[PDB]
């Protein structure tokens, strides 16, 4: 029964850099899930960030060209962007969610496949 | 045919083992080009896959294993490695 | 000449485009006859 | 297989080799030498 | 990248009809999509994972059907909790890209 709460405070000021962490409850990051990150600006669609697997593998949208970094702390269930130079464009609530996945093979090899992002959290919103 | 599911033929080496192997070799290879001198390992470049791959026979198979998870490092002076 | 197509095109994994599933009119035991052969071949031993 | 249609009874087995009509099958006796030594 | 498109922009029905909301992607990406409601200011909710398999604790009147390049999620017997924003991911490649989003009202 996985209960994610982001925090990630706001008002980041242009040119600065955000840290949002989302915390996990109710169980592991080392099961067959991989983290991930999305963004929904106010009024716009919902965009994908990112996600990290629990060995540290991670995929981010080309969009965001060396701009967002993540990371996973299994001491801690948390995990957690560092997106870069923010301008204005970034004003969104940012959501993190359990993408499930179907492992068949060798998760390096991408033996393996999703089956959705189950369990959104309630979501930060973030302000430049 | 192939029955089940389509799964990628791999090889596993350990990141203790080779970390430990290639201490070793830069050690005695800093022997030759001196000391204070940075070691460098890159993957091979172009050439057919006989010579920019590991070429093996595993059973009765031919294996090209890409390596370049294997040879990747820079030195200055239970978590394997799959190599595809 | 080989009709190939792709073996399992909904994988994601590493071997998406890879193990085609190629048909061919091979030759039997009388010299007379044809046999329709299903096979499948990796892609790195087959050219377009 | 299945006038009637046939096979030659080497096509489920083997290949034929036609041997050469003027290579004569008579027996010609052998005579067994040792080597030196022996 | 993969484009997504989703269609119509927005629908205005009854309580008690039945819906359709089609996505439209420019690669064949075999059933590798996700159908997703936005209750309104609410998270996303996953109904659909593989295109047509009915999400564990979603009501059965949602159901999901597609093949190829085109893919639709049909609600059935349509209620006033239905009523938000809805979106599909391709997962067959990455980004996994989210459609625009149609809006059921
Ligand atoms: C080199 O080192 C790597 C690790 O670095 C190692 O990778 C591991 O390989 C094995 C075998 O290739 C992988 O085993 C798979 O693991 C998944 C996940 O297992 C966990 O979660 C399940 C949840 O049920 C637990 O039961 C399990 O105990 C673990 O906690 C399994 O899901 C896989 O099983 C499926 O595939 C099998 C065939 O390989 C089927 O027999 C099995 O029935 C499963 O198939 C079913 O489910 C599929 C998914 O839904 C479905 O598509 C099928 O059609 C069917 O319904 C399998 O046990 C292991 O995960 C790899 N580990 C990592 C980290 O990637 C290499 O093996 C190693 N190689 C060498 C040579 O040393
Ligand atoms: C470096 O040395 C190692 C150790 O010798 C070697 O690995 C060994 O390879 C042999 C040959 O593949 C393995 O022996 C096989 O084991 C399987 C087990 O299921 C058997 O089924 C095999 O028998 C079948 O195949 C034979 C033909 O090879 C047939 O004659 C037979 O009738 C069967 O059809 C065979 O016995 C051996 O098990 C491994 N060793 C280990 C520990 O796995 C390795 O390959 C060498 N490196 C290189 C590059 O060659
Ligand atoms: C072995 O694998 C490496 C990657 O681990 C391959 O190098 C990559 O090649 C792609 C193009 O196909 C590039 O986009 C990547 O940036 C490369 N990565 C690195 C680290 O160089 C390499 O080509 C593979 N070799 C063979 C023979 O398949
Ligand atoms: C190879 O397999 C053996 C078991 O047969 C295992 O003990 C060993 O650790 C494996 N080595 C690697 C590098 O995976
Ligand atoms: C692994 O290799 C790196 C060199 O890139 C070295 O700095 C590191 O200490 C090594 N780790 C172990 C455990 O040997
Ligand atoms: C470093 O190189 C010098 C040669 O210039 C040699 O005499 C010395 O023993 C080397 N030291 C080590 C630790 O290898
Ligand atoms: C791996 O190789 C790339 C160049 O292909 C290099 O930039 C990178 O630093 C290497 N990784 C490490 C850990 O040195
Ligand atoms: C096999 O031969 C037939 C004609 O006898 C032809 O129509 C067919 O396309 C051929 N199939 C392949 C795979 O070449
Ligand atoms: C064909 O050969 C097999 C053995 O190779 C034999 O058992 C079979 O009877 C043969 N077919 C005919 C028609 O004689």
């Amino acid at each position: 029964q996985v209960q994610l709460q982001e925090s990630g405070p706001g008002l980041v000021q242009p040119s600065g850099t955000l840290s949002l962490t989302c915390a996990v409850s109710g169980d592991s990051i080392s099961s067959n899930n991989w983290w991930t990150w999305v963004r929904q600006p106010p009024g716009k669609g919902l965009e994908w960030i990112g996600e990290i697997y629990q060995s540290g593998i991670t995929k981010y949208n080309p969009s965001l060209k060396s701009r967002v970094s993540t990371s996973v702390d299994k001491s801690k269930n948390q995990f957690s962007l560092r997106l870069s130079s923010v301008t204005a464009a970034d004003t969104a609530v940012y959501y993190c969610a359990r993408s499930a996945i179907s492992i068949f093979g060798v998760v390096v090899l991408g033996e393996y496949y999703y089956n959705g992002m189950d369990v959104w959290g309630q979501g930060t919103t973030v302000t430049v | 045919d192939i029955i089940g599911d389509i799964r990628m033929a791999h090889c596993n080496v350990s990141k203790a083992t080779w970390n430990e192997t290639l201490g070793k070799v830069v050690k005695q290879l800093r022997k030759h080009f001196g000391n204070n001198t940075i070691i460098r390992f890159a993957q091979s470049s172009g050439g057919d896959l006989e010579v920019t791959t590991h070429s093996f026979n595993c059973g009765g198979e031919f294996f090209y294993c890409n390596t370049s998870g294997l040879f990747n490092s820079t030195w200055i002076s239970n978590d394997s490695i799959t190599l595809p | 000449t080989l009709q190939c197509t792709n073996y399992t095109p909904n994988l994601t994994s590493m071997m998406r485009g890879e193990l085609k599933n190629c048909s061919f009119n091979m030759t039997t035991e009388l010299r007379d006859k044809k046999q329709k052969v299903y096979s499948l071949f990796y892609r790195l031993d087959v050219v377009q | 297989i299945n006038n009637k249609e046939y096979r030659l009874i080497n096509c489920n087995t083997s290949a034929i080799t036609q041997a050469c009509p003027k290579v004569s099958f008579e027996p010609i006796p052998i005579h067994y030498c040792a080597p030196a030594g022996f | 990248d993969i484009q997504m498109t989703q269609s119509p922009a927005s629908q205005s029905v009854s309580v008690g009809e039945t819906v359709t909301i089609t996505c439209r992607v420019s690669e064949n990406i075999y059933s590798h999509l996700a159908w997703y409601q936005q209750k309104q200011g609410k998270s996303p909710q996953l109904l659909v994972y593989g295109a047509t398999n009915l999400a564990d604790g979603v009501p059965s009147r949602f159901s999901g059907s597609g093949s190829g390049t085109q893919y639709s999620l049909k609600i059935n017997n349509l209620q006033s909790e239905d009523f938000g924003s809805y979106y599909c991911q391709h997962f067959w490649d990455a980004p996994y890209t989210f459609g625009g989003g149609t809006k059921l009202e």
